[PDB]
């Protein structure tokens, strides 16, 4: 309802070690600039999960907020021969990256942030698995999966991948199969927690609750229109604040309302809150929910 | 097992051929009626030519009398399992409001599940409202919305083809051996006609036909067996009855595509604010398949399946008298080589006379090559057709007689040299 | 139900008229003229999926249970005697001619 | 709602290997899906009928009701079910999507 | 009308096309493990010289 | 899929004797060039069977590959004197040769290469049975049949034409007859084998049996966009090889994949391998399969 797609709470950064060329218009990510690792997330018909969940945090924003660790190496070079740690999972992942791209980030089995990079001046193919030769190139990365996370510290290392009736999926080995293993590249959900591996899913049960954290509310000004105003300069209940700000029941229920003495209108983020998931009948707080097109080998015989 | 019994002669009005390079070729084009044999007996056709040894046979073996069922309407069905996806959202958040959940459509794609994608399977979406306020997760006192995305998926590896039947057609399984030796297995019913490489075949006259199967529904299980259910055919699918989800093929059942038919309000939902327990009352057809399975005796008839071929068969106490026809659509028969000689002998003769069962004659044929030995009497009333091989092989068939003391001198030959063969034996009076 | 065979003869079948063409029944594939049957035109109405298929990976079989009308034409054919009438064919033109009893009481 | 058939229901509670105890039910040939697989009644022994002229009323949290009349299939005035809906919110808020009887309000 | 039988073209004959799936892999003639498809083009003709008017 | 209609495997020679002036634009056959003896095979609505089976070898390519022999004379002189070798086989063939053409090739009874040529300055008519005088004319020929060939060495000289209800099809005299024979121009298939005659059939049952052949895979490279790359430089399993190439499972099962080190990507051709036919109750590997509109003589009464 509210056109708040480019408004990214927290730090709002989109850069990785090795592709810091877009640091001028990527740190932070405001309403202006041309970030190649953020435009494709707003195109209609690509990743609607981020469109419905705009008031959240991506993988790069999670890495910048000390949530998701970085793999080793963070940028897997596609030029060195004899393979490299970033092929056994990329080759079994059917992706599709547009033209004029160099790096491509994705989630690995260890829960860290992986990324492939081509040496200059090369580009990626139609799927982003290999590199090839070609105008200019988009100095950035392309999201290969459809995942999202948030700020939390919920533990979940005692939960692994279930998937009843599935031989081997992605790079994990659930069981030793020997019969007719049906192989088909399909989309698979996943919700990586904290200090855990890539835990796949079968059915999705997400819930949304109202959050009272400062990173879930907006506050704009009206100049002589709208204006980006930081909510950190707002007063508290029984405390003291530098600037003033008004709002509705969700804003005044946690902060302080000054009626006409305010200079910025605040409201709740349309599509935020605490989103929990149901795993094994327990409503845990996930940290990486999304889809990924990988290899699905179902037991046929 | 036995050889031919009813042998006829092909007329010259439907046979025309010539000879090119010492190669006598003939052509068959017409219609010749022949008498059908009994249980196990055969009915062959003699194809002569310009000499004597140039003769090829057209045998037709009768297995037994069967009462097949006339199929009509059928549908594929099996087992299914639903998959419900819950997504609770507060009010005034996107499309989760009171002016959308009430008028929500089943085929309407929800925005919250817009990241699922397009699928050709049976899916449905609902919006179950819940309590609002700060007690469950809502900034407003308006009731919250619950986006539900439930899709059906199959759990089995096989399907069942449920069919019915309105009439019982007398089916006869015929194993036809051609002139060169190309054996085939076909069947006839009432007035059906099978198309063969040499022409076609059809049941001319029959004398068996019952009826009584409108209140019975059969289940086909390819690879395991059939099943019988005492209920009328399911025309309209509904919840709580055998046959609520129908399709058109086995792969459509194993994949649960949206091209099949289903009944509304089939998937039950039990929401609990955050929980969602939606189950279905699907009737497992494997239970009925395990309970009722062919063969089964109903009223006074025995119902079973078929041997090798797929199809229902009913056994009873029918007749045996039947007539057949033979249609030849201009078929060419060649004979380059020639048959060799062969000696015959008498082994035994056990059977009956003046009956449809005939008499089982057992002879001994000693030859050196693959040929066709044939015997005939003096007055021209009986004929013996027995294929000969390399070595000493015994061959018996079914003959017809009218006297108990059988003693007649025959003339057997295989390449143009006839030899006498006096046969005898005592038969029994079997009507 | 009567069967007309111009140039050979007629036939009688003791069954009601078939309105809807059902598979496995006498008259499952109908048309409009003789050319529609001798050439199998698409305008003729036939029963749904009456052809049985038997695929074998590389091989492909397909048998049909079509009721041959010439068999019934050979079995039942005029003249016949039913109930109390002498059903016969035509004596010059075309049409089934039934014979019974009675004098003549008509005015022109 | 209505009822056109009676199935001998067997309420069965499940005690798995770990200790999870649930409460389900079976009947005739129905099959329930559980975490360990599925369950189904292989053989039954009952099954009566005779309820086509009986309409039942469901009241969640209060109770049920039995009415000696067939199921209402045509929404008309003067009969039990002149104004129907689809859900509980459609009745508690009077939604226009529900079916009602044509001209049921008497104006003076 | 499938493209595989596109050589047939337009015709005024009671024809029909089916698609019976078969096994895949190297045992039948395919590089993928998914089940293959079979295109069937069945048409009816008349092997007789006359017709009957029922 | 796989747009490889113009990428002809093997040598790719589409030129007949008498009109060898198109050697610059028809030897070999690539994505560029204007060859009159190959464009009409790609036109929608003319020969769709070649469009369905566009990953094999034509009749001319089979002649240049020492598979199909040539007749004597190979070029039928249209301006001879009272008949010419290739007249009865041309009158019974009902085709529609476009204007501005001179040569017309087809299959004869003996299975050799048939063709007719008109000397300058002549051209064909609306049916190609005659010629006249004339803008700029074509420099090739026009296929009068809808046939294709392949690479095979199986023998099949013990099989002849066995058609049901046919007395004389095309120019072959099958069985004798003197009654009422219907004369009409219908479509008839034909499948010439090896060292045999032009055998006609009634039904077509072709099956595809994919295997490991160098002429069944397409390998492309990337330069400064796809580019045609010679597959002969692909390394073998423990053999020899210069450049590196990679692909899927079928392309890597016979060659050697170096993951991202390869500089060329290949895949399996759409519709290739060993296409067998069902005849005489057995599967055979023919050398020519197609259709042609000829005169059918059936016994009416």
């Amino acid at each position: 309802e509210d056109p708040h797609l480019r408004n990214r709470p927290g730090k709002g950064h989109n850069y990785i070690d090795g592709m810091t060329q877009e640091d001028a218009t990527c740190k932070p990510v405001t309403y202006a600039g041309a970030c190649s690792s953020f435009d494709v997330l707003l195109e209609k018909g690509k990743f609607p999960l981020f469109q419905s969940y705009a008031h959240h945090r991506t993988l790069l924003e999670a890495v910048h907020d000390t949530i998701i660790a970085k793999a080793d190496p963070p940028s897997c070079d596609l030029q060195s021969a004899h393979g490299n740690p970033c092929m056994k999972e990329k080759l079994v992942m059917k992706t599709h990256c547009p033209n004029d791209y160099q790096s491509a980030h994705y989630l690995n089995n260890d829960g860290k942030m992986a990324s492939v990079k081509c040496p200059p001046k090369y580009e990626l193919t139609e799927d982003c698995n290999f590199c090839r030769q070609m105008a200019s190139l988009k100095k950035g990365s392309y999201p290969l999966q459809d995942l999202f996370c948030q700020s939390s510290e919920d533990d979940g290392s005692k939960l692994k991948t279930k998937m009843k009736g599935v031989c081997e999926v992605g790079v994990q080995a659930l069981k030793k199969c020997d019969g007719q293993l049906s192989t088909a590249h399909e989309v698979v959900p996943f919700a990586v927690f904290k200090n855990s591996k890539k835990v796949y899913l079968d059915k999705l049960d997400l819930k949304t609750e109202e959050n009272l954290l400062p990173d879930s509310f907006v506050c704009f000004e009206h100049k002589g229109e709208l204006k980006s105003f930081d909510i950190s300069q707002c007063p508290k209940i029984g405390g003291h604040g530098s600037k003033k700000c008004t709002g509705d029941a969700a804003f005044c229920s946690a902060y302080e309302c000054t009626a006409q003495y305010a200079n910025a209108y605040c409201s709740h983020a349309n599509g935020s809150g605490i989103v929990q998931i149901q795993v094994s009948g327990v409503w845990k707080k996930p940290l990486c929910v999304g889809y990924e097109r990988v290899v699905v080998k179902r037991e046929l015989s | 097992d036995p050889g031919c019994s009813e042998l006829i002669q092909a007329s010259s009005r439907i046979t025309t051929c010539s000879t090119e390079g010492v190669n006598t070729k003939c052509r068959l084009s017409g219609t010749a009626l022949i008498r059908a044999g009994s249980v196990g007996a055969e009915a062959c056709l003699m194809l002569k030519g310009v000499k004597e040894d140039q003769t090829k046979f057209l045998k037709i073996k009768t297995v037994s009398s069967e009462l097949s069922c006339r199929e009509g309407q059928s549908y594929w069905t099996g087992s299914f399992s639903p998959k419900c996806l819950s997504s609770r959202r507060c009010h005034l958040v996107g499309e989760c409001h009171v002016n959308r959940c009430l008028s929500w459509r089943d085929n309407e794609t929800s925005a919250e599940f817009s990241f699922v994608g397009e699928s050709t399977t049976m899916r449905e979406n609902k919006c179950f409202e819940q309590c609002g306020g700060w007690g469950c997760g809502c900034f407003n006192v308006n009731p919250s919305c619950l986006f539900v995305h439930t899709y059906l998926q199959s759990v089995r590896k096989e399907a069942l083809r449920v069919f019915n039947c309105i009439d019982w057609v007398h089916k006869l399984t015929l194993e036809i051996t051609d002139f060169d030796g190309s054996v085939s297995t076909i069947d006839l019913g009432a007035s059906s006609s099978r198309f063969t490489n040499w022409g076609s075949v059809s049941l001319s006259l029959d004398a068996e036909g019952i009826s009584g199967s409108n209140s019975f529904s059969f289940i086909e299980s390819p690879g395991k067996g059939y099943a019988i259910v005492d209920e009328p055919f399911s025309e309209i699918p509904r919840q709580g009855f055998l046959g609520e989800i129908r399709c058109n093929s086995e792969s459509s059942v194993l994949s649960a595509h949206e091209s099949c038919l289903r009944a509304p309000n089939l998937i039950s939902y039990k929401p609990m604010i955050d929980q969602l327990e939606c189950t279905t009352n699907l009737i497992d057809p494997f239970v009925v398949f395990e309970r009722g399975s062919l063969p089964q005796t109903r009223n006074d008839k025995t119902f079973a399946a078929s041997k090798g071929n797929r199809g229902v068969q009913a056994f009873s106490k029918g007749s045996v008298q039947a007539d057949l026809t033979l249609m030849f659509d201009n078929f060419e028969v060649d004979f380059v080589g020639a048959a060799v000689s062969c000696d015959a002998a008498f082994l035994n003769l056990t059977g009956c006379y003046s009956c449809n069962a005939g008499a089982r004659v057992c002879l001994s044929i000693t030859s050196t090559g693959t040929g066709s030995l044939s015997a005939h009497n003096k007055d021209g009333s009986l004929h013996i057709v027995l294929p000969s091989e390399n070595g000493t092989k015994d061959q018996c068939q079914i003959l017809h007689f009218t006297v108990p003391e059988v003693e007649e001198e025959f003339m057997y030959s295989c390449d143009g040299d006839e030899r006498p063969l006096l046969v005898k034996g005592t038969l029994i009076a079997i009507d």
